Parts: C-alpha cells; structure tokens; sequence
RNA sequence: AACGCGACGAUACUACCCGCACGUUGUAGACGUAUAAGAAUAGGCUCCGGCCUCGUAUCCUAGCAGGCGAUUCCUCCGCCGGCCUCGAAGUGGCCGUCGGUAAUUCGCGUAUUGCAAUUUAGACACGCGCGGGAUCAAAUCCUUUGCAGACGACUUAGAUGUG
RNA sequence: CAUCGGUUCUGGCGGGGGGAUAAAGGCCCAGGGAAUGUGGCUCCUCCGGGAGUGUUAUAGCCCUGGGUGUAAUACCCUCGC
C-alpha cells in the first residue's frame, strides 16, 4: 500500500498544530497558514482536484483525526493525531464522508457501542534494565551462587562457539507495543450525564 | 543542414585479458567487434589499429581526453573475438568499456 | 521405439455438433452442451470422414499413443452426455434412527445443495453442494433412493461420490453399524 | 452431424516433395529412410538450384510447397529430371515468395557504396511523395 | 483435543459467523453508521475536475 | 511422505579426500584379493566355452546351415 | 551481437538458468539489461520439485543469529531470477557489484517500460529448448504459494495494461492500413525509372 | 568409432622348408583405418588359428567401396558382444546406404543402448536384406510400409547462437 | 532495512525558482548509443485479397561537425499556450502561433591541420556567476515534567495563557 | 609507410601420383528379375478411394557385362604460386 494523497481541513486547532513542531513557545505557528490560503484561491480547484484524484486512483480512505487533549485534566497541551480508515460503501462514498466530517467532533459512541468487543492497541509500562528473573522467569540460583544467582548458570555448553538468539538475556523490559484482543466495553457514559 | 552522424570506426567492447583460470596476463587483451561472429569475420579487423579513449582530471596540452593505442594481432576462438595489443596494458577498470577499431591500416 | 503414425476414430450422432479449436473440445446436442480442454496432450484432430473425428499422432513414443484412448473416452462420454445423459442413483439405508435428507436449489448460485440429518441420531447436519449442471431428485417410484442426473459424467459422478463420503461411520464396527448412503445403480437418463 | 475442426497442416515429406537447402540449392524426395535423413536428387539445369544426388538430413533441409506428382519411389536421376522439366519445378519455385526474397537478399549484398547512395535518394523521392500521399489519406478521415 | 487451526473447528466457527453474530454485528453496525451519517449530515484544469500533474528513478539516467 | 513441504536433512553429494583415498585402496585391495581366489579357485572350468550359436531371427540362418554342410562335406571328401 | 543502450526482455516463456546465465554475461560483458515480468517466468520439471528446492533453501537459516548473516528468503520473482542471476556473477567483487547495478527486475511490466519494445531470448525459450511431455511449472505460483502477496495485484494491473495496449493495437491497425492505401495510391505517381532502378536494387 | 572404411585384409604365416607354400586368410575389417585393420586382422588370428604376427606377415590389404553408396538399404547384422554376464547373440536391423554407414551406426547405438565398447563388440555377419519381406523389427518395417509420408511437427527454427536477441516470438511450423 | 519507499507542512541565508554563461567539476564508460499489441507453438496474423524459417526488417540517414544565396516544396522536426489525458516508480494525443527544413536544380566559399595521430562535440548531477521573480523558518544546548530512564534517549511544558 | 631477413598464425589458387588406373553416377548396347503393381482389365464403395492379375504399356526399379573411359569427384600422398 502507497499513501497517494492527503486532503486536510480549512481550520484546525493548535492542539493539533503543536504536533507539528518541538518549540512551539518559540515558532512562528505558521504551520497550515500558506495552505489555508488554497482554500480561498481558484475556489479551492486545487483541493477539488485532490478529492477528485482520491474518488479516482484510491481504494483505501483513511480520515485524520486528532484528540480534545484541554477537556482532560493532563498537562499536555500538544493533541494525539492518528489515520483511522473507513470501511464499507464505495470510494466515492469514502470521500464524501470524509468531506462532509471535515472539522467536525464525532464521539465515541458512534465510533464504539455498549456491548461491544473490540482490540486495545497502547503500549506497556516501562520498567527499564531488568535481570533475567524477572525478565523472562527463570529459576533463581542457589544461595551464594559464584558470581550471582539472579541469573542464568548457562548460556552455552554446545555447539555453536556463539551466544543464540534464543537465550535469556538482561536489558529492558517493559515500554513495549502490545495490541491485545477481545476486550468487552461494558459502559459508554456520557460527559453531560450527571449520574453516568 | 545535415541530420547524419560521423562514426567512422567500428564499437567494440573490451572483455577481459589473455588469461587461464587463475593466470592473468594482461600484455594481451580480449575485444568483441560490434557485428562479428565468425573467425573468418574477425580476419578482416588483424592489423587493423585500436584506440581506447580515456578521460583524465588535468589539462595537458590543450586536451582533457588521453589515448591509448594499439594494434588487432590474432583471432581467439570461435566467436570472433580479437585479441589486442598495445603501447602500455589496459586498465582493469576497463572491463565492460567501449572500444575504437579503426577501419585503417586498409588492404581494400 | 518412436511411432511414426498412429490413428484413432470417433463416430458422432447427427444431433451432435463438434467444434474443435486450439484444443477445445465442444460438443452440443439436444440436452446442451459441454465443454473440454484438452491442450495437455499432442494431437492432431481431423475431420476424415462425415462424422467422423480423426485422431492421429506423429513421431510418438508408447505413453503418447496410449493417451489417444483416454482423449477418444472422453470425446464419447461428452457426446453421450449431450445426447442420452448420465443417471446415477443411489440408496440410504439406517437401522434405528431415520435418514432425512432435504434437496434445496440456492438461486443465487443456480447450484443444488443437500442436507443430510439424524445421521445414526448426529446432532449435525451435512451440507453438500453438487456442481452445476447436475439435478438432484427423491425418488417417489421406491424408498429412500436418489436420482442424480446431468450432461457431465464426471461431475454427475463426483457428486455422487461426495454424498457417499459425506456420511462416513467413524469409529465403529463396520459389520454391525451398516448405516449410509451407497450409490446403487448407473445409466443413462433416457 | 456438423463438425468444425480448426487445426494446423504441416507441409508433408514425400516422394516428390521439394526441399530448400541453406546454400539455396533445392532437391526433391527420392527415397525415405528415416524420419532424420532423406535421400534427395536435384536435376536443375541452373547451377544454383542444383543438388547432387545424396543423402540430406530434415534438419539440413526446408519444406516447400512443390511437389512433383506420381513421381516413383527411388527413381534415378534420368527418370527425376525428366520429371523435373516435366512439371517445371524452376518457374514455380521462382514464383514462389522465399525466391523472391533470397533474390533480394542479394541484391542488398551485392550493391556498391555509390548504388547505396542512389537507392538512399531514391527512397527519399519514394518517401517525399508518399508522405504527400499520406497528407492526402490523413486529411480525408 | 482440537487445535485452533484444526479445520472442524474453522468450519464451526465459519458457521457460527454466518448464522450466529453476523446479524448481531450487522444490526449493531448499521445503528452506528446511521448515527455517524447523521452527525456527518449534521474548464476542466482551472476548476480542478480534470486531474492535471501537480505543481531514485525507475529508468536508467539516459 | 511429508517430503514436499517439511525435507530433510540433505545428502551430501562432495566427496572427501580421504573418503576417496580410503575407497581406492579397498578396491585396490579387491582386484588382488580376486586375482589370489581365481588363481587358488578350485571350481571347474571348461575348456571349450558355451557357444551362444545363431539367433532363430536371422533370415539367412538356413542359408548359413547349407554353407556348414556343405563345407563339413567338402572337408570330409578332402580327407 | 549488436549493442544496444539497454535491453528489454519479457520473461514470459523463458528458462530460469539458461536466461540468468545470458543476462549475466551480458553484464559481466557491459550490456545494460531489464527483465519484466518476472511472474511469467518457467522452470522446467514438476513443479513439486521446485517446492522441494525452495523449501530446502527455506531450511537454511544461521543458528545463533537469524537476522545477520543467514540465507535470506526473498519471495518475490523477480528477486529469486536476481538471486539465479548473482550465483553466476562475483557479487564480492567491485566489478561483480558494478556488473549488478546494471540490471533492473520487476514483476509485471511496469511504466515506461509498457512503451518499450521488448527482446526475447531463443536460446532460453521453453518452446525452442524442451521437449515434447515433459512437465514445466510457474515462479509466480511457486512465490504465491511459498509467501509472495502480489499476485492478483500484479495481474489487475497486467489487465489493464492489456486493454491499454489493446486499444493502441487498434490504432496501430488503422496507421498501418493507412499507410498501406497511402503506399498503393502513391505508387501511381512514383517516376518510372525511380521504380525500376530501386526494383533492381531490391526495394 | 570414426570415419570407417572396409578393408580386405589378406596374410599368411612365414614361409618354411616343411611348408613352402602356407594357406592364405582372408578377412573383412572395418575399421578407422589401415593400421587398426592389421591389428584386428591378426588379433582374431590369434584368436582363431593361433597365428603370429612375429611368424606372419600381411600380404594384401584392400579398401572396399561400396558398389551403390547411392541406393538405401537394410542391413541385418549379428553380432556377438561381451558384457558382466558373458558372451552375447544380437541380431539388429539399420537402414543405410553402405555397410560402413550400417557399422558405424551400430557401434554407436549398440553403445548407447548397452554401454558396449569396440574391444567389446565383434561383428560377425552384415547381410544386405534382398528382400523387403526378411525384414522383422517393426521399426524397420514401419520405415518400409506402403507410400509412408509423414509430417514433421514442433520444428525448432534454425537461429545463431550469436544471435543473441530476438525482436519478434519464433515459431515451430516449419 | 539505522546505505528500502511514499505523502504532507514550514522553510531565514551564501538558502528557493527562471534565463544564459561556462567549467584543469565528477560519472563500470554517447557517437543514429531510434523501433510498446496480447496470445498460441499438434498453431497463428490479416486490409478478409491472402500470408507465416528468416529483424538479412522498419524509421532515419546528402549540405563549413554541415555555410551563404536563389529555383522549388507544403514535407518533416522542435519550443511554447489551450483542451483533454497519463498514478505499477504518473505523459502522452489533438488544436493554434512561432522558428528551422535539397523533395528538384544551380551559383560562391572549402586549400596551408602540409602523407594518420579521440572526430575534445551527448546525457545526468554538481559549482561558480550575473539579470530577474517568490519567502522571512526551524532545531539543539538551558529550565521543567515522570506516562520514561544507568548515562544517552522518551513523554511533556517554557512567547499573555484554561500559562 | 615501403622493401627486406628470422620465427610463426591464417586464407586462396594452379598441377602431378595412387586405389577396382577410386568406387559412383550420366548417356547408349545386350541379357536376366520382382512388387511397397505403373498403365491397362475385373469386382466393391462413403464415389473419396480400396481388393484381385502381372512384367512396362499412358511411371519406373534391381542384377550382370560392354562402350564413352586413361571420365569427373570424395580420400591419401605430393610440386609450387
């Protein structure tokens, strides 16, 4: 799969505009200005011919949205961008919808229901260099073990003259990427809701 | 005005030297002609002069390009590949170069 | 040894039409029309006669020649498919728990399909499509036979063979336990 | 019963059938022996069609469409050149379109530098009035 | 016991898809994407309908 | 077998040096040993070997059979 | 033996050592060569055979380290005919390397090389070496069943190519009647003697 | 094995006070040529009469050209050959313009037929077959049927093998 | 893939783009470095007449390395603008303007490089220049954060604020 | 570059000798023989072609001897340009 276009919206937020930069208290913020100024020239032939070219060559439409980060009690004011596809229908209808949802809110519950079982994609708590134990689990050795027991007695008594790949090692553990399966949601509460 | 060319040699590329499996000598050189196949094709081009042209980093009397020459000695093979010889060895660099073969010495 | 010419003749019915190209074989007659490629095999067909096909083989070894045989087979089964069909019935017998079979047509396929229940008293009901082309019947004349007709023998056939293996008696005597559905009889339509 | 049968039809060695060597002599079919090897005879007056009378391999040979009817199996060089001049296998084998073009073949070989030269002007009047004629056709639809 | 690749239980699961949670998910789906519609609801090359160019190579560089 | 899609360790086709050197001189080692047993072989051998004849396919075997007589006939007259 | 700024060879019908041995000495030689369609390209033999040879280089693989070092499996076609291609040529060399920068594979025929014209090799022809009988199998078949993910992609993309070059077939059809009634109408004021003498010459 | 050419080669044993006028022998050889002709000459004398070449001497040797090198012919040849079980009959049948042609042929098909050499093959008979009727293999007897014609299918066409390239797909008609 | 690739945003300068002005700038190596159906090979192609071993073919190819002036021709090529079109790593078709153009013939020049010496001639990228058109940006150190951490690195915040 | 000398590679041309004074083969003369049966004749048919007869006719072929012929050519040797 190749990333042919992207079509991006008139007007965007700068919680999504500090994605795009590392010293935002000290840029500019001209991020978006010069393509803002597409939307205004021609009547936007420009942006017509981008969504043109996306109902004609694409098969795979994916929107981009970014996260209200100031309605949750975090520090960070800089928002979480992501490409969420859209399935189902035509090209065409892709398109269309993804025009028609262009600077607009859509909340969860249209995106997830109650009762629903659906994939959790996040990442582990880091621990930072770990031991072999509790690393891999391995059996502890004896008491007073030369050289330490929180390790591993054998690394190699074989052919070949290497250490294998497959041989439990220190490092870190934790801060991995997990995508895990089959998690029921129970409840969509809703914020205006005084007794969710 | 004109729309024709100017070539008046023959293309040849340089192969490899004269040489064993191992043994490598490179007093002697290996070329293809462009258009011969046969040994009783390759006999037309003996005596017949080749040049190799180079170019090089420095200006020397008024040329950037340098020259070596030489002179088609033997047929080799069957294929109509010649064998050359010259005033100083082709580089080794030069496997996979083009070649000049010159239409003069002629017995025409 | 290498053969340096070999023959082989069919006869075909007025009814039937055959259109040769390339190696594929189509035959039409009254009952429809088949369709056979056969560009696996060097041969050369011929028209030497009015209706009749001429195989022949040039510069052949012995396994060459031989696969003329298997192409003029073939060539007939197709033609006697065209004109008379082919008609395999089959019987199921049980002992205690009653076999129902159910014979449905899906639509949007054109395909018929099979399901088989209470099979020695099976919670499970077997599904089992036939190829296209090939009508499945309860017979009314005797008990608990079905009539499988069609243009193709090997299809006609391989569905037979399909229902007969679909109900297969797993771990159990096979002398006492005779339950199944065995392909009884074979022939033409008309 | 209706049959229509598309195949191929490969030209048939024979007693009589003509063949085409590489150095364009031509012969014809006396004898069979094998499917490799052939014995054929060429009895033209013309030098350069002639062949001597011998085996020839099928591999060292091509297939043309003449063939001399009813000429006998083994026949000697008397009997196949007087059915030679008989059929007169030399006009049809000019007429047919492989002399033709090994004909040409040779007059490309043959020509001087100065016979390229007017055959490049030549061409190029050829060519200057056929494009004239292809402006014409062109124009019209 | 039967493996999770085990081709009996794929054809159970592949059964239980088509006639069990396949209308469940297909009335849950289109309930949401009716919700999602309703929030959404909620010359050629100067007007940009003919698609013009934009304003390591495959080939070899001749 | 499961040959196709899970094979095997492969058989090694390059011979060794001393593999072969240790072939040469056991087969070496055979030809004299077969030469000791033929020369201390007990079993009889004839002295005239068995005469294959003439095979029934040929077409002028008969013809050969006539020159045979004839030729044993003319030596016995000779004699 | 002509030289030619770069070559052009479909791979459809063609033999896997006999067309990577050619393509290889052309290199080694300096003849720029692309090969297209790779998916088209034969093998002889059963094609279990060939499952049995790609599955026995699957086996290989170094021990102690698989991402360094080891045999790595390239599924495509294209990379496999690559792979025939560098086990005839000294690839640890600087000419090796230099020989092999010369050459360009790719699965199906990718633009422009769709408007090029493309050679073919009699010497590694199925049709011009094997015989009669004997069986003969797919690199695209043996790469879609052994792990390569683009077979029906590429072959969309082929049908359209098709039905592209289908439609300059009739244009080429229609230039070249033209031109035919363009010749025959031309010939009527062809000078005389202009048409004896290149007659005589042979055109 | 090679060019053979048939030679008549004709010797005699010495001549001795007992026997001033020794029976001459006559044999047909073919061979490469005149030397290998003598050699088998007096290795099948050794074998047959017990004849030295030491006590001998050659007294003719003659080259035999075929009488019709132009008129093909069968030939039925029966042969003897050694092999791991022993001794070995064949009667085989060729067809061919000359008994030389015939011989080569069978030494080579004999070879890679049943891996026999030319220290392992002793020709005894090559009959011309004077009728079309003493014929019995059936690829002999194909070749001399009635008015055979036949076709020759999936012909490679000839192209030079420095002909490396080629712009158009080659067919296999003709 | 840290020597695989794509899309997007902002890009201060000696940065970017356009024109010509050339390289003691570099290139596994220009010299016409010309040519798109698909498919089958015990069958194909077509103008529907017939044709098929053959690419041994087709295009182009003449003039100071290709001049100047006529006679003559409306043929070929190229740069731009418009309309379409080309996404497998995107480029071609038509129209219009302009410029060049032996298809025919003729006139003036060619010398002296001295009897051969690469025929210094093309493409890509790079650099120094002018004369113009367009744009006024980020990253790191520092402080802080603990969703992180041996140190690096990572998540944050620091420019008027819901700081 | 030309004329040379030594060594050597390659290409072409003109003659002589031998064999069975090559063997063939072409054109004649004289004999002998057969079908993978030519023409003719008879019998069937799908009217396309098949079955039977035999000695050249409205094709020819095989064997022997003689003439042209001290023919040419393949092969080997050999004199030169």
């Amino acid at each position: 799969l190749r990333s042919l276009t992207t079509v991006w919206a008139e007007h965007l937020s700068d919680e999504v505009k500090r994605r795009f930069y590392k010293n935002w208290y000290k840029s500019k913020k001209k991020a978006f200005t010069k393509y803002a100024k597409k939307y205004a020239e021609n009547n936007g032939a420009s942006i017509t011919r981008e969504l043109e070219r996306i109902k004609k060559y694409c098969t795979v439409v994916r929107v981009l949205a970014h996260t209200q980060i100031r309605k949750t009690p975090l520090k960070q004011k800089k928002a979480h961008l992501m490409e969420i596809q859209i399935n189902g229908g035509s090209v065409a209808d892709k398109v269309e919808f993804g025009r028609s949802l262009f600077e607009k809110p859509v909340t969860i519950d249209t995106i997830f229901e109650k009762d629903e079982m659906i994939d959790v994609i996040a990442v582990t708590k880091g621990h930072g260099f770990v031991g072999v134990t509790a690393r891999w689990g391995t059996k502890k050795l004896p008491r007073k073990t030369h050289k330490g027991l929180r390790k591993v007695a054998c690394i190699g008594a074989w052919h070949p003259s290497h250490v294998q790949w497959t041989v439990a090692r220190a490092g870190q553990m934790g801060y991995h990427h997990r995508t895990s399966v089959n998690h029921k949601i129970y409840r969509i509460g809703k914020g205006d809701d005084e007794a969710n | 005005p004109s729309e024709a060319g100017h070539r008046l040699y023959v293309k040849g590329r340089h192969l490899s030297y004269q040489r064993g499996r191992r043994n490598t000598h490179p007093k002697t050189s290996l070329i293809k002609i462009e258009g011969v196949d046969d040994t009783a094709a390759a006999n037309f081009y003996l005596g017949k002069r080749v040049a190799y042209v180079y170019r090089a980093q420095k200006e020397v009397r008024g040329t950037k390009i340098r020259v070596i020459w030489g002179k088609i000695t033997r047929p080799h093979g069957n294929s109509g590949v010649v064998r050359a010889k010259f005033t100083h060895p082709l580089p080794a660099r030069s496997f996979g170069a083009s070649v000049r073969i010159m239409l003069y010495p002629s017995s025409i | 040894m290498r053969y340096i010419h070999s023959e082989e003749t069919i006869p075909v019915p007025e009814n039937v039409k055959v259109s040769i190209k390339s190696r594929l074989v189509t035959v039409e007659g009254p009952r429809g029309k088949l369709q056979k490629d056969l560009s696996h095999i060097a041969v050369n067909f011929s028209v030497v006669k009015k209706g009749v096909i001429g195989l022949e083989i040039h510069h052949g070894s012995r396994k060459d020649v031989a696969a003329l045989r298997t192409v003029r087979t073939i060539i007939n089964n197709m033609i006697i498919g065209v004109t008379k069909g082919f008609k395999y019935k089959m019987r199921y017998v049980y002992a205690h728990f009653p076999i129902n079979v159910n014979v449905e047509k899906n639509a949007e396929t054109g395909c018929y399909e099979v399901e088989i229940r209470n099979f020695i008293g099976e919670k499970i009901v077997r599904k089992v499509v036939m190829a296209p082309g090939v009508e499945v019947e309860i017979s009314k004349a005797q008990k608990d036979e079905l009539i499988l007709s069609g243009n193709s023998l090997e299809a006609v056939s391989q569905s037979a063979a399909d229902i007969q293996q679909i109900c297969k008696v797993r771990n159990k005597d096979i002398r006492k336990f005779l339950d199944g559905i065995y392909v009884s009889e074979k022939g033409n339509i008309v | 019963a209706e049959i229509n049968v598309e195949a191929t039809s490969w030209r048939r060695v024979e007693v009589g059938r003509v063949l085409k060597l590489e150095n364009g002599s031509l012969a014809a079919i006396v004898e069979i022996i094998d499917h490799k090897r052939v014995l054929a005879d060429g009895p033209s007056s013309d030098p350069k069609l002639a062949t001597p009378r011998g085996i020839v391999p099928l591999s060292r040979a091509l297939l043309t469409p003449i063939v001399i009817p009813k000429l006998p199996r083994g026949a000697r060089t008397g009997a196949v050149k007087k059915a030679w001049e008989a059929y007169g296998v030399d006009a049809k084998w000019k007429e047919t379109n492989w002399a033709k073009k090994q004909l040409q073949q040779e007059r490309r070989q043959s020509l001087t530098d100065f016979d390229r030269f007017k055959v490049m002007r030549l061409k190029k009047q050829r060519r200057f009035e056929e494009r004239k004629a292809l402006a014409k056709i062109k124009a019209a639809a | 016991a039967k493996s999770a690749r085990a081709s009996r239980i794929k054809e159970n699961h592949q059964r239980f898809k088509k006639n069990i949670a396949g209308p469940v998910e297909a009335a849950r789906l289109e309930r949401l994407s009716a919700k999602l519609m309703a929030i959404a609801q909620a010359s050629g090359v100067k007007s940009g309908k003919s698609i013009g160019r934009k304003d390591s190579s495959i080939v070899f560089p001749m | 077998a499961g040959t196709i899609n899970k094979p095997k360790k492969p058989t090694s086709k390059r011979k060794t040096t001393r593999l072969r050197a240790k072939i040469s001189k056991r087969a070496a080692e055979k030809k004299r040993k077969e030469r000791k047993l033929a020369r201390k072989n007990p079993e009889w051998r004839s002295k005239l070997k068995k005469d294959p004849g003439i095979p029934n396919l040929f077409p002028y075997k008969e013809r050969l059979l006539q020159q045979i007589e004839e030729e044993r006939i003319r030596r016995k007259e000779e004699l | 033996s002509s030289f030619e700024s770069v070559v052009v060879i479909d791979g459809k019908g063609h033999l896997l050592g006999r067309l990577a041995s050619i393509v290889a000495k052309q290199l080694l030689s300096g003849q720029k060569i692309v090969v297209v369609r790779c998916e088209a390209l034969n093998i002889s033999g059963e094609f279990f055979r060939a499952k049995l040879k790609y599955h026995a280089y699957l086996r290989k693989m170094t021990r102690y380290n698989p991402t360094r070092g080891g045999p790595f499996h390239f599924r495509a076609p294209s990379r496999i005919f690559y792979k025939a291609v560098r086990g005839m040529i000294p690839h640890k060399t600087a000419r090796g390397a230099a020989a092999l920068e010369r050459l360009k594979v790719f699965e199906g025929v990718p633009p422009p090389y769709d408007k090029k014209k493309k050679m073919v090799v009699p010497q590694a022809l199925r049709v011009l070496r094997l015989q009669p009988g004997r069986k003969y199998c797919t690199v695209g078949r043996l790469s879609h069943e052994v792990g390569w993910k683009y077979q029906d992609v590429v072959a969309r993309l082929e049908e359209r190519r098709k039905a592209k070059g289908a439609a300059y077939y009739e244009r080429k059809k229609l230039a070249a009647r033209q031109l035919s009634e363009a010749k025959k109408a031309a010939a009527a004021k062809v000078d005389p003697k202009v048409s004896e003498a290149l007659a005589a010459y042979g055109y | 094995m090679g060019r053979l050419q048939e030679y008549q080669v004709i010797g005699r044993h010495l001549p001795t006070e007992a026997n001033p006028n020794p029976a001459l022998y006559r044999m047909r050889i073919f061979a490469p040529n005149e030397v290998v002709a003598k050699s088998r000459f007096w290795y099948f004398l050794r074998g047959l009469k017990k004849v030295k070449k030491a006590t001998g001497e050659i007294v003719s040797v003659n080259v035999i050209s075929e009488k019709h090198p132009l008129k093909v012919k069968n030939f039925g040849i029966w042969l003897r050959y050694d092999s791991r079980s022993g001794t070995h009959n064949m009667y085989k049948e060729y067809r061919e313009t000359s008994r030389v042609a015939a011989v080569e042929a069978m030494y080579a098909d004999m070879a890679a037929r049943h891996r026999a050499r030319f220290r392992s093959i002793h020709i005894l008979k090559v009959v011309e077959l004077e009728k079309t009727e003493d014929v019995k293999r059936p690829y002999i007897k194909q070749l001399v049927a009635k008015n055979l014609s036949f076709p020759l299918p999936h012909r490679v066409p000839k192209i030079s093998t420095k002909k490396i390239f080629s712009a158009k797909r080659p067919s296999t008609f003709s």
